[PDB]
RNA sequence: GUAUGAAGAAGGCCUUCGGGUUGUAAAGUACUUUCAGCGGGGAGGAAGGGAGUAAAGUUAAUACCUUUGCUCAUUGACGUUACCCGCAGAAGAAGCACCGGCUAACUCCGUGCCAGCAGCCGCGGUAAUACGGAGGGUGCAAGCGUUAAUCGGAAUUACUGGGCGUAAAGCGCACGCAGGCGGUUUGUUAAGUCAGAUGUGAAAUCCCCGGGCUCAACCUGGGAACUGCAUCUGAUACUGGC
RNA sequence: UAGCUAGUAGGUGGGGUAACGGCUCACCUAGGCGACGAUCCCUAGCUGGUCUGAGAGGAUGACCAGCCACACUGGAACUG
């Protein structure tokens, strides 16, 4: 049955950046609108957009480099059968430095590089490059 | 700090103990696959406002006879 | 595959094991004979090949090659054997040799002196 | 400057209708010495023959590929069907390492420190494609300084 | 007992020692309690060819364990 | 064991003079009139890779004269402290003593100067060596021993090493046989005509 | 042992015989003796203890015992030690397997589907340089080959890093117990999680960096790791419990 | 190798012992165990390690250290 809200947002993200979406839209959550924020400013998307307050919505506008995606691959790894937790070291070099690991924590959600500079880690969401 | 613990009332047929099912809940070092692996305890008590099925939380004490060291503290759930 | 149960029941693979497994973890063993004959070889090689019948010990009875030329053997004539193949031949896994107990020498030799060991000349 | 390399030879001596064959085909690489790089094959009755109709190819052949400072950097991944190809970066004074395919492949990107294995076919007219299809997943810091934020 | 002692270590001709404190009990080459430092009888070039914690040595004394002729000249060969 | 082979043939071999038979003279040379090659150039095969390979090993091997295992020792020691394989192996065969002492000039051959070696006629630190395999140390002194410092033959090596150049690694005075050996061989006078881009493919695997 | 020693000797092997190769090898000469053999001299492992001397030793200053030192008689299985000297004199000291492809070294003769080799290739029915030998050569060498066991090649047991339409295999279908997974928001406890910190993680051994007899073997200092486990004090997103 | 045990499961009391405890005798209640493989068999001492691989891993734990069991078979008690 519909078994998990994420892949719901990554399919429409990967296959609507192959498939040259202008923006993509789904039901929005605390954690959906977090991650938005550090996809923007890593530059994997354009812009993010709410819409609504009772039903809610979020929109992302995709992000495109010399005729393909801005992202050449974003995994989950982190899932309902296996979920992966990273200490201040142990978190994983993404494409040598090419790529980020997004990092829940304590302290708000980050990449894998701001828990280094904090000595932080916690339960990863994706890694991204 | 005392070690205790968490689990569930699988026999009270003998009246000054229960036997309790424990868990490690975790996952296996080379696979991250989720093992529920449950252990058998036969746990004292001369209470007996607990049987069978109730949720129990149980200590780590000094052996009372073979192989028996755990003993109850309380009914978690209180379902009756 | 089933990672639930491979947590029970690991994924397992095929083990390798002897061509020679009569002579039990050892370089060679001793026999009496019971037989000593010729063969016709594998394919059309068309040299006819030296053998024997060796029942060992521990239960196994296998048959084994002759190796260097010239022999002296017979039933009861006790002799060594080791590993080694040879193709050409039925079932003849095992190689018979000659530093010990009654087989004559080997015919001699200018080179390769240590098949079957060539003696050097004494007076 | 020349870069230009020779990867293999096959000496071809089938019989067909017409007659046995006696030929040669050859597989060599080029590239432009300025970011660019490509493969060129070709069968001939003499190898220099065959060396130049796989040249002239191999001079056209082209795939741009993002080379920062002339050394890999990241992991890469290469496939062809039946042929796959994985390169890593080395450590300081190691390098290449490895089948002469992917030997050749990189002095006309002008790299030295890989660490190169391949996997499935060893196939050499689909290797040298996997290692080209591994240049093609070939990533740079000065493109990702280009991506990053906006 | 518990005493300090030299292990005997450096194999043959050239030894090297190992200064221990141990129980005196059974096996020769025992299991050892702590260590202290090394000593040299060969000639080194170093000024450290040979080092103790002679505070640690006093904190030993501090344990009332037994001292052993040999590491009484250890103590000499560091000056005291 | 001794390889016991010929002196130019093997120069001649790979087109690579070994200072074998060769170091002193260009007139009267007895070198087999420098062997124009009549009959065999037009009847030589092309060598294969592996055996390319091979030449390299022996010839980077023999022009030392040193040991199989020991050569290996050294490709062990070139990849540590990021001395690269390809660049410390030479430094390492030609910091051993037997080569210390042909650089020093006091013989006009390799075998000539291990000669001084294995016959315990050197000193290092004033110490009597026997080890051809020694490596000697930064700002230490090596020269001939009171027994061998009369030797014409060590003399005439000098007479003709005072019209060489030195290694800037190291120093040697004709009057005394003695030198202070400053630094390990360095790649700012160290060179040689091998294919540095072939021996890092050895011993891989 | 090191150097020098010829259209290139005696002896061999290839060779219509041009030359090649053994070979600067030998003979000749120069030149230096390590190791060895024998004679000579002969360390270190023999310190620790003991005797005298000295100490307001501590005690009750010369019982034991302790003391930075000084001075002496002493202890050797290894042993004909190590090391050096002396004496001639290069003198006494070398094999094993392989050389047509993968596989570096090259031919020539013998064997003749017989014998004898092999991992694959297959060889050999009288040009197998594939079996035996010789000359030259290759490689390794007090070893070299052969056999046994078990590994590295091996991404062919699978996370690193596969397969199931046709090339291994999706169960004939549905149902379903036991087991696993499961939308959102505000709290709560703080197990899992993350952070900080301490203990535990023996020596040897390894790795990384050094030191010791003339080197290495051998011996040994440093740095690192032992992913975790045990416990303490914080963080609080998400899961678990509520 | 699919059924195992019933001195076995839980409990109480005496007796002994350095502490604890079925260690042992007697009795009361009626279980306990197996699916995460009990029962049965084969092989094997275990570990620091040894050897090997870039590593995950693989083989192997002589000699040397850290523990164990044993010394013709079996039972037993005493001495320190």
């Amino acid at each position: 049955s519909m078994q998990d809200p994420i892949a719901d947002m990554l399919t429409r993200i990967r296959n609507g950046q192959a498939a040259n979406k202008a923006a993509v839209t789904m039901p929005s959550s605390k954690l959906k609108v977090a991650i938005a924020n550090v996809l923007k400013e890593e530059g994997f998307i354009e812009d993010f957009k709410v819409e609504g307050d009772t039903k809610p919505e979020l929109e992302l506008t995709l992000k495109y480099f010399q005729g393909k995606a801005v992202v050449e691959s974003i995994q989950r790894v982190s899932r309902p059968g296996l979920r992966i937790y990273k200490r201040k070291d142990e978190l994983p070099k993404v494409m040598a430095g090419l790529g980020i690991a997004v990092v829940s924590t304590s302290k708000g959600v980050m990449t894998d590089r701001a828990a280094r500079q904090a000595g932080l880690g916690g339960e990863i969401i994706c890694y991204v490059a | 700090k005392i070690r205790t613990l968490q689990g569930r009332v699988v026999s009270d047929k003998m009246e000054k103990s229960i036997v309790v099912a424990i868990e490690r809940f975790v996952k296996h070092p080379i696979y991250g696959k989720f093992i529920k692996r449950t252990t058998k305890l036969h746990v004292h008590d001369e209470n007996n406002e607990c049987g069978i099925g109730d949720v129990v939380e149980i200590r780590e004490c000094r052996p009372l006879s073979k192989t028996k060291s755990w003993t109850l503290v309380r009914v978690v759930e209180k379902a009756v | 595959a089933t990672v639930n149960q491979l947590v029970r029941k690991p994924r397992a693979r095929k083990v390798a094991k002897s061509n020679v497994p009569a002579l039990e973890a050892c370089p060679q063993k001793r026999g009496v004979c019971t037989r000593v004959y010729t063969t016709t070889p594998k394919k059309p090689n068309s040299a006819l090949r030296k053998v024997c019948r060796v029942r060992l010990t521990n239960g196994f009875e296998v048959t084994s090659y002759i190796g260097g030329e010239g022999h002296n053997l017979q039933e009861h004539s006790v002799i060594l054997i080791r590993g080694g193949r040879v193709k050409d031949l039925p079932g003849v896994r095992y190689h018979t040799v000659r530093g010990a107990l009654d087989c004559s020498g080997v015919k001699d030799r200018k080179q390769a002196r240590s098949k079957y060991g060539v003696k050097r000349p004494k007076a | 400057e020349l870069q230009e390399k020779l990867i293999a030879v096959n000496r071809v001596s089938k019989t067909v209708k017409g007659g046995r064959i006696f030929s040669f085909t050859a597989l060599t690489v080029v590239g432009d010495g300025n970011g660019r790089v490509g493969f060129g094959y070709g069968k001939a009755r003499e190898v220099p023959a065959a060396i130049q109709k796989a040249m002239e190819k191999a001079r056209r052949n082209m795939i741009n590929v993002a080379l920062n400072n002339g050394t890999l950097q990241h992991p890469v991944k290469g496939v062809h069907t039946g042929s796959r190809v994985f390169m890593q970066p080395a450590s300081e004074g190691t390098g290449i390492i490895a089948g002469g395919a992917m030997r050749a492949v990189l002095e006309v990107a002008g790299v030295h420190n890989v660490l190169a294995k391949a996997y499935g076919s060893t196939n050499p007219i689909n290797v040298v494609r996997a290692t080209i299809d591994g240049l093609e997943n070939m990533n740079s810091p000065e493109m990702v300084a280009a991506k990053r934020g906006k | 007992m518990v005493t300090i002692r030299l292990a005997r270590h450096g194999a043959k001709k050239r030894p090297f020692y190992q200064v221990v404190v141990a129980d005196s009990r059974n096996a020769r080459n025992g299991r050892f309690i702590e260590r202290v430092g090394f000593f040299n009888p060969i000639a080194s070039e170093k000024e450290e060819g040979t080092r103790l914690d002679l505070d640690r040595i006093a904190h030993w004394v501090g344990q009332g364990a037994t001292i052993s002729d040999r590491v009484a000249a250890l103590i000499k060969e560091v000056n005291k | 064991a001794r390889y016991l082979g010929p002196k130019l043939k093997l120069s001649r071999r790979e087109g690579t003079d070994l200072f074998l038979k060769s170091g002193v003279r260009a007139i009267d040379t007895k070198c087999k009139i420098e062997q124009a090659p009549g009959q065999h150039g037009a009847r030589k095969p092309r060598l294969s890779d592996y055996g390319v390979q091979l030449r390299e090993k022996q010839k980077v091997r023999r022009i030392y004269g040193v040991l199989e295992r020991q050569f290996r020792n050294y490709y062990k020691e070139a990849a540590r402290l990021k001395g690269n394989t390809g660049e410390n192996l030479l430094a390492l065969l030609e910091g051993r003593l037997d080569n210390v002492v042909y650089r020093m000039g006091f013989g006009a051959t390799r075998a000539e100067a291990r000669q001084l070696v294995s016959h315990k006629a050197i000193m290092v630190n004033g110490r009597v060596v026997n080890i051809a395999s020694y490596q000697v140390s930064p700002n230490d002194v090596v020269s001939i021993r009171e027994k061998a410092k009369k030797q014409s033959r060590v003399k005439a090596a000098l007479e003709l090493a005072e019209q060489r150049e030195k290694p800037t690694w190291l120093e040697v005075d004709a009057g005394k046989m003695e030198g202070t050996f400053k630094r390990k061989p360095e790649r700012s006078d160290l060179s040689a005509d091998i294919n540095e881009h072939l021996i890092v493919e050895l011993y891989s695997k």
